């Protein structure tokens, strides 16, 4: 049984370069090839490159010439991925993949490259965004006539970073009906999301509704009230 | 540099089985027709022996 | 190049129900260079079947693989709520590996139309120079809802991103959040904003509109 251990997440400015480590644990090093599979946020899997560690049997993707460079370091027994000229397309989670086989057979000195991947690294989140630790800017999503007994209201979190951001309603009081959408990466390089909830229209002007957005790295805690206007 | 494993020497089992089956008949000419002979590994002593 | 395509984009299945995913290759490929992966909730992908038929280590009997030449199928006789998510097929033959686009599976449920809402921007955000109109589709089961923004009945494109939650555990419903983002001046060049929802269980495309004021 083998295992793959990667690096932690990183954030890089656009146009710069990033280097990701991957060290196998308890397996043959020079036999099977290490492939790299990435996943842009919300899209399918994309093959990056593959390389037998020391033998050098490698080949990169058509999309990654003059920007990718795979190398290794056998004193540390760790392979590395290097990607240059970073854009917001290159944001995603990068996986260290490998095949494992037999284990008991040691006399196999050959090198393999055309295989699947049953051994996967936990992943390394690479974020391409030219910005710094910025707190959110909560904006209300007030209900109005624009339905049939039940209306909807929410808060909009915009222009922030790291994204562990949590949203609660009335300090954990309102839980049912709450739908907090996943964060999206804007073209400007700042995260954004929105969390809404459905309430009966009879308790619009009666029950007070406030959000509780807590951005931990920036140490920001915002309690914004949702007040209807109805246009 | 790279993985490590012990040095070894490979001999095809079919050719060695045939070679032993051919030497045993030449050995029976001195030690008996329709008799059995054995051979185990070394006894012991010097590493070069 | 060698590129793969997956047909049953979203395949709904209940407990014990049987499904069959497909993975068509462009050229003719050998039946020893196709693998199937399981990806549940943005976690690590797990190799289901290698060589389009060889079931991997520990992969249960419910996953059977077939295919030859151009089309490759993955048949799931029965499934727990354990094996739900996105399935991908990989061609691992030549010097250039390529994956399938992915195919999500859903817990099969009765049809449900989305409750649509629309949220105008706040004046506090208008003091910052940006405008964000939100269109919401809540608690609808049949995936593949179509959201189209109309500005004075003129269709827009490009500046309208959207995000969808995962399939809810209790009621097996989905929710979509489309965010239309414009600038300060582009917000004032019109006054009628709306979003139209095209949906299966919705017998007519519902439009939720409002005016600038
Ligand atoms: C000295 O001497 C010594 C001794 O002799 C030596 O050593 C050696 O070496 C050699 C080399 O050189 C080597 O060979 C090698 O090996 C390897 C290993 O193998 C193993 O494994 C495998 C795999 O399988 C899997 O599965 C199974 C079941 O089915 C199992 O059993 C296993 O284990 C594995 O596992 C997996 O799965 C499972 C499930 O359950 C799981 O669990 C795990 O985890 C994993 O995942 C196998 O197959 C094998 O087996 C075999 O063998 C045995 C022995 O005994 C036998 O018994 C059997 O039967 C078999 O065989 C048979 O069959 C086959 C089928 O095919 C055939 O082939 C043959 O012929 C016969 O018939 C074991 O176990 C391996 O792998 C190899 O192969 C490879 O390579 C080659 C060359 O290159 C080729 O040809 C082939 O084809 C292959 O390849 C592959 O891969 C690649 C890349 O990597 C590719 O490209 C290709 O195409 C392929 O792939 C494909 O297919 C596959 C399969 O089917 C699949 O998977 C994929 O996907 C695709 O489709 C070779 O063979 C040996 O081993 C050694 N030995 C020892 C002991 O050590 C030395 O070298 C000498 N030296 C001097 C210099 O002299
Ligand atoms: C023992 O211990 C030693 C001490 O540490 C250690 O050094 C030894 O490790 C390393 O062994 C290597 C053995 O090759 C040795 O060579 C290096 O190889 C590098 C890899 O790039 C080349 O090969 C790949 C893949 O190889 C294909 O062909 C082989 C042939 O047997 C085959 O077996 C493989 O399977 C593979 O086939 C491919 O196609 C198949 C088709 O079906 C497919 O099935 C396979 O899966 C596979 O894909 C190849 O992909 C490379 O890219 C070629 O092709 C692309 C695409 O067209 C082109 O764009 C490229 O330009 C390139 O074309 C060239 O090759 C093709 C054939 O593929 C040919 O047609 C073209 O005409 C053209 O020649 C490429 O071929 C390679 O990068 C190394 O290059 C130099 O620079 C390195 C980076 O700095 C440096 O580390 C190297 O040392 C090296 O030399 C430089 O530094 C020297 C220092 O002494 C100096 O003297 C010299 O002047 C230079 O400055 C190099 O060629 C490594 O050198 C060696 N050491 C390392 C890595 O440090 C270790 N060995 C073992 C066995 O254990
Ligand atoms: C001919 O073949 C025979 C077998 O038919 C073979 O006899 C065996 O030799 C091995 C050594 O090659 C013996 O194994 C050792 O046994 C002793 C106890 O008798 C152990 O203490 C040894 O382990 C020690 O060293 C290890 C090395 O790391 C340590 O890890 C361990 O803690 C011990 O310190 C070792 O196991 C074996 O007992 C014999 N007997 C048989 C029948 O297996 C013989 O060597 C071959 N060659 C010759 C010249 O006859
Ligand atoms: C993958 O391989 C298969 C089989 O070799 C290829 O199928 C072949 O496709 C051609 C058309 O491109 C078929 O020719 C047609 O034959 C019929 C009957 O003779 C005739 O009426 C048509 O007018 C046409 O000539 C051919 O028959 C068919 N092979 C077989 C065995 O049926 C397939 O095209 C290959 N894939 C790719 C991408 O090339
Ligand atoms: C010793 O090595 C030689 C050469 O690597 C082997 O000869 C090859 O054997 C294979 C398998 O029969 C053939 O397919 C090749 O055509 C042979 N090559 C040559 C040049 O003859 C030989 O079999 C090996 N012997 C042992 C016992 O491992
Ligand atoms: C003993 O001699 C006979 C006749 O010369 C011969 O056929 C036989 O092979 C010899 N012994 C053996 C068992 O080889």
């Amino acid at each position: 049984q083998v295992q793959l251990v990667q690096s932690g997440a990183e954030v890089r400015k656009p146009g710069s370069s990033v280097t990701i480590s991957c060290k196998p644990v308890g397996g043959t090093f020079t036999n099977f090839a290490i492939h790299w599979v990435r996943q842009a946020p919300g899209q399918g899997l994309e093959w990056v490159g593959g390389r037998v560690p020391v033998v050098g049997i490698y080949k990169y993707g058509k999309k990654f010439h003059d920007r990718l460079r795979l190398y290794e370091d056998d004193p540390m027994k760790t392979v590395f991925l290097e990607l240059r000229s970073l854009t917001s397309d290159d944001t995603g989670v990068y996986y260290c993949t490998r095949w494992r086989g037999c284990g008991m057979c040691p006399y196999d000195t050959s090198s393999y490259y055309n295989d699947a991947s049953d051994v996967w690294g936990p992943g390394t989140k690479v974020i391409v965004s030219a910005a710094s630790t910025k707190g959110p800017s909560v904006f209300p999503l007030a209900p109005s006539s624009k339905s049939g007994g039940t209306a909807a209201l929410g808060c909009l979190v915009k222009d922030y970073f790291p994204e562990p951001v949590t949203v609660s309603w009335n300090s954990g009081a309102l839980t049912s009906g709450v739908h907090t959408f996943p964060a999206v990466l804007q073209s400007s390089g700042l995260y954004s999301l929105s969390s809404v909830v459905t309430v009966p229209s009879s308790s619009l002007g009666t029950q007070t509704y406030i959000c509780n957005v807590n951005h931990k790295p920036s140490n920001t805690k915002v309690d914004k009230k949702v007040e209807p206007k109805s246009c | 540099i790279g993985d490590i494993r012990q040095a070894h020497c490979n001999v095809s089992k079919a050719t060695w089985n045939e070679t032993l089956g051919k030497v045993v008949k030449q050995l029976r000419k001195h030690f008996g027709n329709n008799t059995i002979i054995r051979f185990a590994n070394s006894s012991g002593g010097d590493l070069e022996v | 190049e060698i590129v793969l395509t997956q047909s049953p984009v979203t395949l709904s299945l209940s407990s014990g129900e049987t499904g069959t995913l497909s993975c068509r290759a462009s050229q003719n490929i050998s039946s020893s260079w196709i693998a199937w992966y399981q990806q549940r909730r943005g976690q690590v992908p797990r190799l289901l079947i290698s060589a389009a038929s060889a079931r991997a280590a520990g992969i249960p009997d419910r996953f059977t693989g077939r295919g030859s030449g151009t089309d490759f199928t993955l048949t799931i006789t029965r499934l727990e709520p354990e094996d739900f998510g996105v399935y991908s097929c990989q061609y691992y033959g030549g010097s250039f590996f390529t994956f399938g686009p992915g195919t999500q599976v859903d817990v099969k449920r009765t049809v449900a139309a989305p409750s649509v809402f629309i949220f105008p921007p706040s004046d506090e955000q208008l003091k910052s120079g940006t405008a964000s109109v939100v269109c919401l589709l809540n608690n609808f089961y049949p995936r593949e809802a179509k959201v189209q923004w109309k500005v004075d009945n003129a269709l827009q494109s490009g500046n309208s991103q959207e995000s969808v939650t995962e399939q809810d555990s209790k009621d097996s419903t989905y929710s979509l959040s489309s965010t239309l983002t414009l600038s300060k001046a582009d917000y004032e060049k019109h006054k009628v904003y709306a979003c139209e929802v095209t949906h299966q269980g919705l017998s007519s495309p519902v439009t939720k509109s409002f005016n600038r004021g």
